[PDB]
Parts: C-alpha cells; structure tokens; sequence
C-alpha cells in the first residue's frame, strides 16, 4: 500500500494507459517520476508514475493498474516518494509484479531508480559462472559481474540457455556454502503468463524455486509494468550484491521493453527519433546493464551478473536497439536459426560469438583446456572451408574438431567434472579411433558408467567418474598435475580400451532390420541425454 | 560575471530537460546552474543552459538525473560556464565533466579552473610550419609519422593491445617531448575504465606515491546525454592550458569519438529539433569543428589527439565517420590478424596513412626510405601470393632476396615496449627517428643481408640487432659444442 | 560483392531517413492542426 | 568588382558540399519540410543563384569575366548523389579526381575519361588546340587496348 499524502489534481485526459492530470487549487506541486494513486473506487487506488511535468501545470502520468477503472475528472494523490519494491530472502521462489505484488501462482525495500557502482567500487572480473554447457563455457567464458547478451532469430534456443544456467547453479549452492551461491531473478517482459507458469513449473522441478525469482510483467500488463521490470529486477539482485553476495539477473526480453518505452513517449508527445524510438533509449538501456558490475573485495565482493535476451529479426543485428545493446554488454552470444535446424544444440555460432572479459573468467582447469581448444576448432573450420567437395582430408586437427564441434550439442547443463573431463579426452586423442556418430555414447559410457569396474581392471584407487566431489579437487588442482593426471590418463585409456573393444565393435557389426532402428534410437537419447 | 549567484525558479521538466524562469533575466547561454534544493537527491543536481525560450525563461540540460525535482524549484546560477580545474594537481587523478574528483584520494586543491567551452585558436596562432612527433616507435615514426597538431585515428577493436599502445605513447611523449596526456573516456563500460586506471597504476604511468604523467577524465554510460556530451570538451580544456600556459606538446587521448557524436545526437533529440540524414543531428559538422577546432598546433605549445574512431555498420560512407575522417591527419589500423602472427605493436603498415607524408615537410631521406617499404610490402604480398602456386624455389634471385629482406622488415617493425616491462619481462626500446630511417635504409640496400631473419624480432635499433645476433651466435656456437662432446 | 554491398549500405541510409522524415510530418501536421485556446489567466494582475 | 570593370577574377569555392550542410542546419532549425537526403528543397536554388553570377561579359559591357573553381566531395566515387549532381547539372564541365589514381602514385589523378569542358574548347590556345587534337586520339586508343 503506497502512503498518499496530498491531492495534487484531477484527471483530465486518459489516451489508453497514458493520463493527464491538471493542478488542484492552489497549484501544489510532485515531485517528478514518483508514485501517485488515482481514486478510482471509494476505497481502491490506481498506481501511476510521474513522467512530465509541463509549465501550465499539467502532469503526465503513466499507469500501472486498474486502467480500465481509471476516469476523466477522478481525484490524485501523491506519495511524494520513488518506487521502492519489497527485497530479501523472503522473496525467493515466488513469481512478483513489478511494482512488489505478489502474483498467486496455480525484509526490507529497494529503489527502483539507483546509480551503478562508481570505477573505484568495481573489481576485475576473476570468479567464472557456468553455463554448463561447453561451449559457451570454453569458448564464450561468463565471468561474474559481467554482462553478456543473448542475440538469436526466434525459436533459436535463447531463453533455453539462460533457464539452463540458472538450473545448473541449484546442484552447485547445495554443495558450497551460501556466500559463494548465485540467487537467480528471471525477468518476464511482453511475455504469455503461459510460458511464465510453465517456467516456474521448470524452475520447480529441479528445484530452483528456492534459489529462484521470478518477475512478470506479461502481455495484458500495461506498457508501464513492462518498462519497469527490469529496473525492478536489479533493484532485487542488488540487494545481494551490496551484501557480499553473488546475484544472476535475465532479461527476456529487452526488445520488448524498448517498444513499450516507445509507446509511452510517442502518447506523451515527445520528440522521436530512428526507428521512432526516443532519444532516451540508449540511456535507458545503459543505466540497466551498468548497475551489473563486479563489487571489490572493500564493498563485500558482490556481484551482479546481467543476461540481456534480444531478437533480431532476419538475422539483421544492425537495428537500432540491437546495436546499442551490443555496443553496451561485454561479448555477445550468437544464436543462428540454420545450425539449430542443422542438429546444433546449442546452435552458438563461435565465429560470430566474443567475450570481452576473455579466460580471465575462466578456472584454471577450463583454462588450460580452452587455450588448446580455440585454437584446434579455427583449423578445422577453416580446413572445413576447403571440406565442400574436394574430399576434405582427415588430419588430427580434424579428427579432434569434429568431436568437440559434437561434444558441443546438448540438452540439459552439464556437470563442471563431466564436462570438462570429456573435452580433456577429446583434446588428447582418446577419441580419434571413435566414429563421430557414437561420440555422445562414448561420452554417456564415461560419465553415468564405469567400463573399468564392469570388467573387473579398474586400478585407480580414487580417480573415478562417480566420485562426483572430485569436481572441486579438479578446480583447485588442474588436470595436467601430477596429483591428478596420472590417474586421469590410466581411467581414460582404460575406457577407450574398453570402449572400442566390446562396443563400438558390436556397432560395426550390425546387419538387421531392427538392430539398426535401435542402435539409431540409442544414439539419438544419448544425444539429449547428456 | 553580472550574473553571479543570480536566482531562477524551475518552470518546466521533460526528463533531462528542464526550463528554469529568472526574474531578472536568464543568464548567457551554456551558463551553469545549481538546484540548491537537495531535499531526497543523493547527488547534487547541475544544468546547462542551451537554449532561451523567451527574455526571462530558458531551457537547459540536466547532467544527472531529474528525479525528486518539483516545479518552482529554487535554482541559482554559478557565474559561468561549468568550470573544469587546470594545473598540474590534477595528473593521475580521476574526473567528472564538472571537474570533480571521483577516485576517493583526498582533495584536489587546484589553484584555477577553466571555462568548458573556449573559442578555438585564431588563425594568427597557428604554427608557422608543420613538425612531426617523434613517438619512439619505429613503425608510426617511419610508415605513417604523426603530426604536432594532429588529429590521428586509432582504427583497430580490443584484444590488439589497443591499451599498451596508449600506455606507451603516455610514456614516451613525456620522456622525450615533456608534455602531459589526458585521456577522456566519452561513453565507455565503467568495467573498462576501471581496468585501464589499474593498468595505469601497475605501469607506473598513475603514480600515487610519486609523480603521474596522465590525467583520466571519465563520463560513462551509465550518465545521462548532457555529461557524455561535455566530458571530451572537459578533457580537452584541461589539455589546453598545460599547452597555453606551460607551452608543452600534449597529447589527448578519446574513447571513443563515435560516442560524443552520438550523446550530441541524442541531446539534439531531446530539444526537440529535427535530425539530418541517417537520424544524426543537423549540427553534426559544427559539433564536431568546435571539438576538433581546439586541438591544433599553436605558437606557444601543441596538443596532438589520438581519437578511436568506431564505424557503425561497418560502413565507412555513414556521416558520422564521414564527417569525423575530413578531421583526421593520420590512420593507425590494428589488425588481429597480424597480432596473432605474433607482431606486436599489431599495425597494418599498408593499410595506415598520413597526409604529412610528403618531403615538404618530413626530411628527404625519411620520405624516400619509407615509400620504399612500403613497395617492398606491396612486392612481398605479390609474391607470397606467387609462390603458393609456384614453390619459392621458382622466384627469381631478385624476387627471393626481395622475400628475405621484406621478412627482415616485417620482424623488424615490430617493438618491445617499457611498458610491458613487467608483465612480458623484456626490457623496453624508444627508437630515434634518425636511427629508424637509417636502419631501414641500411636493411633495403642489402648491408645486412648475412644477419639472420630472427635477429630483428622483438628489438629497438639496429645496435639490438648487432646484438641480438651475437647472442644467438654464441648460444648456436655453445650448443654445437656441447653436442661434439656427446 | 562490392558493387552490392555499396546498395545495401546506401539503401540502410535512406531507409532510416525517409522512414524517421514521414514521422515528423505526421507530428507537425497534429502540431498545426492543434490551436492554442484563450488565455484563462487575470491579465490585470501584472 | 572586377568584372564589371572588364578586368577579370577567378573564385574558388573550397567548397559548396559544406555550404549544403550549413544551409540544411539552418533549415532544419527553421523546422521547413526536409527534401531527398533531408536537404531542403531549395538547396539548388541555393547553388544556381550563386555560379549564375559567374559569367563572361559581352563587349559591351566590359568584356570582364569570374571564372569559377567549385568544389565538391563524393563518397566512394558516387556521382550519383543529390548534391553532386545538382553542381553538375549547373557548371558547364567537370574535373574528377579518382581515388584509385591518386592511390596509386598517380597525381594529381585526373581522371580524364570522365571529366570533361563543355564550353571550354573555344578558348584553348591556337598552340595548345594543335598539340591537344591529336593527344586525344592517342589516349582513346590507349585506353581500349588497355
Ligand atoms: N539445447 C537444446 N537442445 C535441444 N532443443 C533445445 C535446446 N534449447 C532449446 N531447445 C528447444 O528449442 C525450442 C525453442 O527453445 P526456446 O524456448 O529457448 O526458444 P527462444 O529462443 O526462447 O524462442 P522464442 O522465445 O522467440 O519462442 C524448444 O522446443 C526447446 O525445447
Ligand atoms: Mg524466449
């Protein structure tokens, strides 16, 4: 319940969910962009922000709610104070409105409106956040405090990959203590409230809810709502931030909330520009994605980590809101339509994706791992430039591309261990006598299996793939130590061993009707299976 | 002057435009102005007069945030236009357009300050000839020499050691000219800045224990249009009064240009007055002369920018890189592709230019070495080109000592810089002019035809290479020695 | 490829143009329609 | 002044592709109907009113004369844009300069294929007339045999 202090006017003017008011007797004042209530009823009020404020004396104001209860000649109040929305603990796994309402589903305040952290009270971007996928996490690195974009046509797979991300944190702040856990808000702009409820219905299931926020500003939300949702979505995240803590925002998405900002200006009378998109739009979006930033170690060592989601249209990245977002965020995120029709899942197209931040937001492990993968990849794509026709030759940076381009498709976030296991064996060779087609197979055998223990010839004593608390050793320690790679190389040759001595030889073998159909429906669950 | 202390009321606010209404008349315009009503703000609220809408009442540029500001609002002018501080208390300090120290390292305690915006030289100050600036770095000083007075553009992203670059110039204009660089960060990511104040502190160039020779002027995006549009112009003033008053050869470094002209764009927008072609403003041209205008060679010192230029669209032919490349006087194209052949400063020398290329102005001798090289270049493409199909063993004599000696080049015209003298380990070079040009005038005859190609990688001079190469002939002697042993 | 992309850049530029000029005719054109009515204010009291 | 004297003079507009944007910067600060480019449509009157001044006196009036030397800048070798060609629908010939030439050492890179004097050639020199018939030919086949 926002506190009304005094009558400042009277409605005069309602252009769909844009108003006028006129001064009350005496011409008392309000203070610009903050929160007034319409009488609509005897005892309910309608919310609405200040936005002009013009010389006669008139006021324009943008409502948020109870539009269609809203009339001409109608009493405002002011409450004489900026949106402060309810922050803390106390709001995770719940689905909140914009304005701090709760939306029923089937500790203290924040303001809506506050500056980024000045350059003295940032901190380089070390501390990495996984995506858990591979590709995004060896070639596209996300550190903490950065913000990256998420640029893709429609139904590519951009609100897959952030929903990922923010799943793949639940089994790591079981694990590690609260201080170092990520507190996701996922941010709903323009959106159906079907796609929201099946989205908490996701975040539900892996149980993510309780490390989760979710805040809807949904189509049949006035355009007011929409244009605060990310402000509010920080304003929550920073709550974390400004404690220590590590906080994961998403936008989804940007695009819409600029159209909604267009149409409260355009209805306001103010000057448009490109696109008809006011002078204001790169300003708005700037003072969003700058409150993300990386606190140092003097202010608690918070972070705010900002995942904007932007669709372009046909594949043109030179629209305006497009290229001011990119020109703003540190890397972007290429999602293309033809490798996702093409098999690739993710369908990230590393050639036109970059991370500003570079390995510096990468582990020590991912790290040694990366520097020889980059490299490996651009061989086989520019030796893939001579593959059309020709018969292209198959050298080793070829026959290791061509696994890590296929260890890149995948479903579900993977586990740090598994992942970067799988890359280390690909990147030394240990899948070069395994075809390309049971690569996933060989992949799934590694992590949910063990061949060694089936055939009694395991000997490491403690390097095994379903000691999933080794993940941290491997952190600390990198594969190539001494600690750790002796044991490494042992349970990777004796899988490979294994691997291709009783399965892939079975494979070559099949001749059947029905065979085939089940080795290719084996195959293609391993490919969605991990 | 009249005007000091001179007191208005708040009349209209349209977001970051606010129209204030004096009794006594409104001020000249880009006057400064201060809310002294900070009833709920967090900061103090400033603005900029523009515009006059009528003999009492006058429109201005907010260069915060308007929030909590109600209508009659007391307002009273500062005397002036906004006033930067200028001295030699300012090096290794951080700033705001309206002058303020933000790094949180005590008070300033400057003894003047300057007006933002100051009339351009006359043409009666004017340098009487055009003279070079010696950067001490072999390339920029031999194949696309800079210019005292200039205005250079720094084409070239990041991840090509764009920064170092900077740094280095930093260092090298104040070890061998003695004059001071500012640097004006327009519309950059405050993680961005950040990074590039702790590299200046941990290469010494910001000594806060001792003496710092750059100044940081920083107005990020996260700031409305009114700061991002008056911060180079800060910067800027700050450069010319180490130019006026201590007659030195400054340099101005802005990052980037591109973002002035669109924080004018969307000032221009907000006043409501209709853009030009492509949805820039019609003043693109003026706002960019009033900017460039000031940064020119004068009789009493220079001021010589080096301005990262960004092409929207990649289309060379938009006005804004139009309008801005008509200013420019020299090119500095930064290539990964040559980075990652290992060439470090990564500079396409083919692909740079300059308009003080011409013997009329640089020394004879320096014009016919450097169109040399530059034909030797063009030769080596041609025929790297030719021996792909062929085999080198194919070329003629000629055309196979012209690919030794263009290779020499190639490896020679990179530098190990004294900035990277911590974080790579290799001591640093600061190349003379003189021994550039007879170095490589020496190397396109042929006199050093038995060095070997590694020698000139990575060294300053031609005594490096002498060395270099003994080095590696001793180390070759040693290791064959220790093999007859075994 | 370098005579078509010089007609997609020229044609971006003309686009954003013409597109951004047809906006502010319609807004001059509802700017002029508009008339400023009768001052309702006590002219006598200044 | 001078040709009205009979004396003759020769201006050099460095350069009318400036004028246009300072003339479009005030016309569009007047708020007046933007043309093709956003130039206003006036923006050749703007230019016609000026190298219409430009003239050669009859002997009766003195025999005076004010060459003109106007000055314009394309963009990637486009004559095809609004104020380009609006000059050249004015002057009576055009000297270009290609980019390519000048590039590639050769200066001042006049190009002459595409330049041309459509009232000049009267005037040229008994001797020049001589020595410049038979160049002409001579740079039309070279040209076609490469
Ligand atoms: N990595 C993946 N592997 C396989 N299928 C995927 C993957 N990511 C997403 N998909 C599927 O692709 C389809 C589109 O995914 P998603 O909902 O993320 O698209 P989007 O980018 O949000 O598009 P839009 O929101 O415009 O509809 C869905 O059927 C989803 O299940
Ligand atoms: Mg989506």
């Amino acid at each position: 319940f926002f506190k009304t202090t005094e009558m400042i006017g009277y409605v005069h003017s309602i252009d769909g969910t844009i108003a006028t008011l006129i001064p009350a007797p005496g011409n008392p004042g309000v203070a610009y962009n903050t929160i007034i209530q319409i009488q609509v009823s005897p005892t309910t009020f309608a919310a609405g922000l200040v936005f002009n404020l013009e010389k006669d004396g008139r006021i324009g104001i943008i409502l948020m709610d109870n539009i269609t209860e809203v009339q001409s000649g109608q009493k405002v109040m002011a409450t004489g104070q900026l949106l402060h929305i309810p922050v803390g603990a106390g709001v995770l796994g719940k689905v909140v409105n914009p304005l701090g309402h709760e939306v029923p589903v089937g500790s203290t305040l924040g303001k809506v409106d506050t500056g980024a952290p000045n350059i003295v009270s940032r901190s380089p971007v070390n501390y990495n956040l996984l995506t858990g996928f591979k590709a995004v996490d060896t070639m596209i690195p996300i550190g903490r405090g950065q913000r990256e974009l998420i640029v893709g046509d429609r139904q590519t797979g951009k609100t897959s990959i952030a929903v990922s991300t923010i799943i793949n944190q639940v089994r790591i702040n079981q694990q590690i203590l609260s201080k170092n856990a990520v507190i996701s808000i996922y941010v709903s702009i323009g959106q159906r409230c079907s796609n929201v409820a099946r989205i908490h219905r996701l975040l539900q299931s892996y149980g993510a809810l309780r490390y989760t926020t979710v805040m809807a500003a949904t189509a049949a939300e006035p355009a007011g709502l929409q244009y605060l949702a990310p402000y509010a979505g920080v304003t929550m995240g920073e709550y974390f931030m400004n404690r220590g803590r590590h906080c994961l925002c998403v936008y989804d998405d940007l695009s819409k909330q600029a159209v909604a900002y267009r149409q409260i200006s355009l209805l306001l009378r103010r000057p448009p520009g490109r696109e008809a998109y006011p002078g204001d739009v790169f300003y708005l979006h700037s003072r969003l994605l700058e409150r993300a930033a990386m606190l140092s170690p003097g202010k608690g060592g918070g972070s705010v980590t900002a995942l904007p989601i932007v669709e372009t249209l046909s594949n043109d990245v030179t629209a305006y809101i497009v290229t001011n977002v990119i020109s703003i965020t540190d890397g972007q995120i290429y999602l293309d339509t033809k490798l996702f029709t093409g098999g690739q899942r993710p369908a990230v197209n590393i050639g036109l994706s970059v991370s500003r931040v570079g390995s510096s937001a990468q582990n020590a492990a991912m790290k040694g791992v990366a520097g020889k993968l980059k490299g490996i990849l651009a061989e086989y794509r520019k030796l893939a430039a001579d593959s059309v026709g020709g018969q292209q030759v198959q050298t080793i940076p070829m026959i290791r591309g061509a696994r890590f381009v296929a260890l890149f498709n995948q479903k579900q976030p993977s586990y740090f261990m598994n992942a970067i296991v799988s890359l280390y064996a690909c990147l030394n060779g240990y899948l070069d006598d395994v075809k390309v087609q049971y690569v996933k197979f060989y992949e799934y055998l590694l992590v949910h299996r063990d061949l060694g223990i089936m055939y009694g010839t395991a000997k490491n004593k403690f390097f095994y793939m379903y000691v999933q608390e080794l993940n941290y050793l491997i952190r600390f320690f990198t594969l190539n130590s001494p600690i750790l790679h002796g044991e490494l190389e042992e349970m990777l040759k004796q899988h490979t061993h294994l691997f291709l001595q009783h399965y892939q030889s079975k494979m070559n073998a099949i001749k059947s009707e029905k065979d085939v159909k089940a080795l290719k429906n084996l195959l293609y669950s391993c490919k969605r299976a991990v | 002057a009249d005007h000091k202390g001179r007191v208005g009321h708040v009349s209209q606010v349209i977001g970051a435009v606010v129209d204030v209404h004096f009794a006594d008349g409104v001020p000249p315009v880009l006057t400064a102005l201060d809310v002294v009503d900070k009833l709920g703000r967090d900061e103090p609220l400033t603005l900029e007069i523009v515009q006059h809408l009528d003999a009492h009442t006058g429109r201005c540029i907010a260069m915060q945030t308007t929030d909590l500001l109600k209508l009659k609002a007391k307002v009273v002018s500062t005397g002036g236009n906004i006033s930067v501080p200028v001295g030699r208390e300012t090096l290794g300090r951080i700033f705001n357009v309206l002058g303020d120290a933000i790094d949180q390292r005590g008070p300033v305690g400057e003894k003047l300050r300057m007006p933002i915006h100051a009339v351009a030289p006359k043409l009666a100050d004017q340098a009487a000839e055009d003279a070079v600036l010696t950067t001490g770095i072999k390339v920029i000083d031999l194949i696309l020499p800079y210019c005292k007075g200039g205005k250079i553009g720094l084409f070239g992203g990041a991840g090509v050691g764009k920064t170092v670059i900077i740094m280095e110039l930093i260092n090298n204009v104040a070890k061998g000219h003695g004059g001071f660089s500012v640097f004006a960060g327009v519309g950059e990511r405050t993680r961005e800045g950040t990074d590039l104040y702790l590299e200046m502190m941990q290469s010494k160039v910001i000594d806060l224990k001792g003496e710092s020779k750059c100044v940081l002027v920083y107005g990020q995006m996260n700031e409305p249009p009114g700061a991002r549009a008056r911060v180079a112009q800060s910067a800027l003033t700050m450069a010319e009064y180490f130019r006026d008053v201590e007659g030195q050869d400054v340099l101005l470094f802005i990052d980037n240009i591109f973002r002035f002209t669109q924080a004018n764009s969307e000032v221009s927008a907000l006043l409501g007055r209709i853009p030009a072609a492509v949805g820039y403003q019609p003043t693109l041209a003026e706002d960019l002369g009033q900017l460039q205008e000031r940064i020119t060679s004068t009789t009493k010192g220079s001021i010589t920018s080096v301005q990262a230029v960004y092409v929207p669209a990649d289309d060379i032919t938009d006005p804004a890189p139009a309008t801005t490349f008509s200013h420019l006087d020299a090119t500095t194209v930064l290539d990964r592709a040559v980075a990652e052949s290992g060439i470090y400063p990564a500079v396409n020398p083919l692909e740079c230019a300059s308009r003080i290329m011409d013997p009329d102005v640089i020394s004879v001798d320096h014009y016919n070495v450097a169109q040399d090289v530059v034909q030797m270049l063009t030769k080596y493409r041609e025929l790297q080109d030719i021996i792909a199909v062929l085999g080198i063993d194919e070329l003629s004599e000629e055309d196979k000592l012209i690919v030794d000696r263009a290779r020499k080049l190639v490896k020679f015209l990179s530098q190990p810089f004294q900035v990277a003298e911590v974080f790579t380990g290799m001591t640093g070079h600061y190349v003379q002019l003189d021994d550039t040009i007879d170095s490589f005038s020496g190397l396109l005859m042929g006199t050093y035809d038995q060095v070997p190609e590694m020698a000139f990688y990575m060294v300053g001079g031609i005594n490096s290479v002498l060395e270099k190469a003994k080095k590696m002939a001793e180390e070759a002697a040693e290791l064959e020695k220790m093999r007859r042993a075994r | 490829q370098q005579r078509t992309s010089s007609l997609y850049n020229k044609t971006r530029q003309f686009g954003i143009t013409a597109a951004l000029i047809e906006i502010l005719s319609a807004m001059s054109s509802l700017e002029g329609n508009a008339m400023k009515g009768v001052r309702r204010n006590k002219f006598w009291e200044g």
